[PDB]
């Protein structure tokens, strides 16, 4: 990378470990929004209210045995919580793709300098890209491939075997 | 969004995908329907994948050339735009076609798991020869807006110049330390080094060109007497000059009636040998792509 | 069913015999190369033959896997052949029947009820992790003895039911089986040629993003069985780390740098040395210049520290025992003390077994059978 590309401390081409919060991936992080805001705390607390009842059976099933061989004890923690922060805020308030050649041509690389500006997928049976799947279904090569049965012969044998198992 | 080469309307990705789909999914019955020939369609030949088997036998024989009919591009629906892009911009669209032919040669043994090695195929430089590009309009009915377009011509060969070496790589040697460099040609211009490339030897004007170590390519000039289908009132026949390169050298003999498809080119000609002054009126010639 | 009912009726026109053979209820899962539906068993011998594969939940629903026609028939035959050869244990989900029409094929499997994984990891306890990892390692060592490499182990592929506490594996569609100096000048170790003529090695790159093994990242010609065990290690680290999409790769080299920022430039150069290729990184400012020499403890430590001190983490002490645990390692009621010593012991053990679960060299990396005989998994035996 040229130094002009990497100048930004926020967007970097290579991944950096900025961690983040709220179950998000550590490399992207939380650039779009912060969890320290009051409103975000309110929505997270509202989801937490829903999650208490769901988490109670989760704690109770595996408290002593991994298997179902079976009221709950929980470790106190010095570090802070979402509810204490909420309380503090209230106190403040109150595609497979096609394979391609390894090496490219010199004329092909020369054309990259001349370029300016002005559902979809790949079918391996016909080995072509399509704009839409429903248009690829109605095409002479796909329908000609469908009416032929000599290329599913192995399938056919397997079908027959799986019929009398 | 989508990128377009400046001066054209051509996208490398779009043309590559369209020509790849065309090569994977063409049948000669499409050419039968396009030419309004329904009663001549037969099951055993037309319904077979044309370019698939042609590329297969291209792999078995060691052939590195694909002869492409431009009318077949009009036969296929998705390449009807590409046909025009082949006629208007041969220089880059032909390169796109060569690159995707190489991709298809890789794909036919990657997907089907053949015993051929990939090294020999990816070492080879596959190139395409489009032909039957349209109506055979005359040389003298063409215009300066037709420069760098694909043109098809009738003719009789009158004579050909001997094999001419045109210089592709240049070999320069230092006089004092015998350090050499090789420089590639870039659009007809070779950059001779002012200073020696060595860190120890940096003597000025110490690099001399050794003409026999540098690599050359074949270039031949053929004088072709054109026989147009339509001749205007009182038009007297003329001779064109057509330049063939590399493999096409010495493929046309004097006195044969041939079908030349090539690129309409124009260059300025120097008025004097000693001076670099060029003439404002340009000299036209055909850069030959395919000979039938 | 706002719009999917037209897809059910469309599938009904797709196959003429499915009406007499099945009745289909809903759409359960959407994938990349298939879309699976839940259907009623109605009448059939397949339900009576297998029986035991269906759970104790009952009612005998049957999954119906519709495969897109874009997939190559060779991969389909490979997938169905691999499912039919294996059979045996319940975790592999053997197929009942196959229904084929002129272009499309239907795979019929017993339905295994479960819930989505985005609900597990945030609140699932360490004993649940023990059962989860135990089920995956039993199923993986089973498919190892059969000789099948899966290369597609993801949380969506694994099906787990909480109230019964068991698992099952699907998606063997990308699986397969395997059977087996100095020259002067041209110092290529400092730069690449402007025009490339040599080829790129044709790998078997087919995994999902963020789970692809580091051997797969470097395109090893002789590919082993041990992609799956590193992937189950990755799932283990995501469960312990409380972060779901922990590895996300824009491309391959992005994933190489993702491995670099945790393990270190030197560690991956030694891992690269055994594979025959050398990796150099110049510049590349980050936090830990040589990675973490201690291991994964301090990395997952400040990983939880950031999201804890921010304070968006949920209130459940199911994932607070790890913060206290890791805090006393980095710093350094009697029944409460019993719960202490038990959780402390096996929770140290899971990180301990995690470092051997994350070994770079496959030959040094122990097989799943050795993972079963570790002292960490004692109570399940
Ligand atoms: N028997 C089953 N019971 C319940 N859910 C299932 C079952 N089989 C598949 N699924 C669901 O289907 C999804 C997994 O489908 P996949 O097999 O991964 O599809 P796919 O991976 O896109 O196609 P492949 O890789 O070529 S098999 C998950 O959402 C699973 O929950
Ligand atoms: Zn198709
Ligand atoms: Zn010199």
């Amino acid at each position: 990378w040229k130094p002009q590309e990497l100048t930004n401390l926020d967007e970097l081409p290579y991944p950096i470990l900025k961690i983040g919060s709220f179950g998000r991936c550590p490399f992207i992080g939380d650039r779009n929004y912060d969890e320290s805001s009051y409103k975000r705390v309110v929505k997270r607390y509202s989801r937490d209210k829903a999650n208490k009842k769901y988490a109670l059976q989760l704690r109770a099933l595996f408290q002593y045995h991994a298997d179902t061989l079976l009221n709950l004890i929980f470790i106190p923690h010095t570090c802070n919580d979402s509810t204490k922060s909420f309380k503090k805020w209230m106190q403040e308030k109150a595609g497979l793709g096609p394979t391609r050649a390894s090496v490219m041509s010199k004329n092909m690389k020369s054309l990259s300098r001349l370029m300016v500006d002005r559902n979809s997928g790949y079918c391996e049976n016909c080995r072509v890209k399509y704009e839409s799947l429903e248009q690829h279904i109605v095409s002479e090569k796909h329908l000609s491939f469908a009416e032929n049965d000599l290329n599913f012969e192995a399938i056919d044998s397997l079908i027959e075997n799986l019929r009398f198992q | 969004p989508l990128r377009i080469i400046w001066g054209t309307n051509v996208s490398i990705q779009e043309c590559t995908t369209n020509f790849r789909n065309f090569l994977m999914s063409f049948k000669y019955k499409f050419r039968k329907i396009l030419d309004e020939r329904e009663e001549f369609i037969n099951n055993t030949t037309d319904e077979e994948l044309y370019y698939i088997k042609q590329l297969n036998e291209m792999r078995e024989l060691g052939t590195s050339n694909l002869n492409l009919d431009a009318r077949n591009l009009l036969a296929y629906k998705q390449t009807e735009d590409l046909y025009h892009q082949l006629l208007n911009y041969p220089q880059e669209v032909i390169s796109i076609m060569d690159q995707t032919i190489k991709d298809c040669m890789v794909s036919l043994i990657v997907d089907n798991n053949l015993d051929y090695d990939l090294d020999e195929i990816e070492t080879k430089f596959y190139k395409v020869r489009p032909y039957n590009v349209g109506s055979c309009k005359g040389m003298r009915e063409l215009n300066p807006n037709d420069i760098d377009k694909l043109i098809n011509l009738k003719g009789l060969v009158l004579r050909s110049t001997p094999v001419i070496p045109d210089m592709k790589v240049a070999f320069f040697k230092c006089n004092v330390c015998d350090h050499t460099m090789a420089v590639e040609i870039d659009r007809g211009v070779i950059q001779e080094p002012a200073r020696c490339e060595r860190i120890d030897c940096n003597e000025p004007n110490s690099m001399s060109l050794i003409h026999n170590r540098c690599s050359f390519a074949d270039k031949q000039v053929i004088k072709l007497q054109e026989t147009p289908d339509f001749v205007p009132d009182g038009q007297t026949p003329h001779s064109i000059s057509l330049c063939v390169y590399d493999e096409l050298v010495d493929s046309c003999r004097a006195g044969d009636r041939i079908e030349v498809t090539g690129t309409f080119r124009s260059i300025p000609i120097r008025a004097n040998s000693r001076q670099r002054v060029l003439k404002s009126l340009y000299k036209t010639y055909v850069d030959v792509v395919h000979v039938k | 069913p706002p719009e999917i009912k037209e897809e059910m009726i469309q599938l009904y026109h797709d196959l003429p015999g499915i009406e007499n053979e099945y009745k289909l209820i809903d759409k359960i899962g959407e994938g990349t190369f298939s879309s699976v539906y839940k259907a009623k068993d109605i009448t059939g011998k397949i339900t009576k033959k297998f029986a035991s594969h269906f759970w104790n939940y009952g009612s005998n629903y049957v999954a119906l896997k519709k495969i897109y026609v874009t997939s190559s028939p060779q991969r389909i035959y490979n997938e169905l052949n691999l499912l039919y050869i294996m059979t045996g244990s319940s975790r592999v989900a053997p197929l009942c029947d196959a229904k084929r029409v002129r272009d499309q094929v239907i795979a019929v499997l017993p339905y295994y009820p479960h819930e989505e994984f985005r609900t597990f990891y945030r609140d699932l306890p360490i004993k649940g992790i023990k059962k989860y990892i135990w089920e995956l390692l039993r199923a993986l060592k089973f498919v190892h003895s059969k000789g099948i490499i899966h290369r597609d182990i993801k949380p969506t592929n694994f099906l787990f039911n909480l109230e019964l506490g068991r698992g099952v594996l699907v998606d063997f569609g990308l699986a397969e089986a395997q059977m087996d100096n100095n020259v002067n000048g041209v110092d290529l170790t400092k730069g690449y040629p402007k025009n490339e003529t040599r080829r790129i090695k044709r790998a078997n790159r087919a995994g999902t993003r963020g789970f692809r093994a580091p051997e797969v990242l470097m395109k090893c010609g002789a590919q082993s069985t041990k992609i799956d065990i590193w992937s189950v290690g990755v799932i283990l680290l995501s469960l312990l780390g409380r972060r779901f999409p922990m590895f996300q790769s824009l491309d391959d080299a992005d994933s190489l740098l993702e491995l670099c920022t945790i393990f270190g430039w030197k560690e991956l150069r030694k891992c690269a040395a055994l594979h025959g290729l050398g990796f150099e990184a110049s510049g590349l400012i980050w936090d830990k210049p040589n990675g973490y020499s201690n291991g994964l403890k301090e990395f997952v430590y400040d990983l939880l520290n950031k999201e804890c001190t921010i304070g968006t983490f949920p209130e459940y002490s199911v994932a607070f025992e790890t913060f206290g645990f890791l805090q006393q390692e980095l710093h350094d009621a009697y029944e409460l003390k019993k719960y202490q010593e038990e959780i402390w012991s096996d929770h140290y053990w899971c990180f301990q077994v995690l470092e051997q679960c994350f070994e770079m060299d496959p030959q040094k990396r122990s097989s799943a059978e050795d993972l079963l005989k570790t002292p960490f998994f004692n109570e399940l035996n």
